């Protein structure tokens, strides 16, 4: 069951779910 | 598929253009409930299933 799928030291994220 | 086992796709993120198959003759039957076939391409939903 799938639903989406997308294909494209120091490092940073931010991960956030606002509205959807 | 057979009309027993109906086969079920999932849309999810496409873009269609409802008005190439709308104009064509080779579809027997275009009938549509609860939305008008010819206001179809300004709907919005989050999912389709065929």
């Amino acid at each position: 069951n799938c639903t989406f799928e997308y294909v494209s030291n120091l490092r940073e994220f931010v991960f956030k779910n606002i509205d959807g | 598929a057979s009309v027993y086992a109906w086969n079920r796709k999932r849309i999810s993120n496409c873009v269609a253009d409802y008005s190439v198959l709308y104009n064509s003759a080779s579809f027997s039957t275009f009938k549509c409930y609860g939305v008008s076939p010819t206001k179809l391409n300004d709907l919005c939903f989050t999912n389709v299933y065929a």
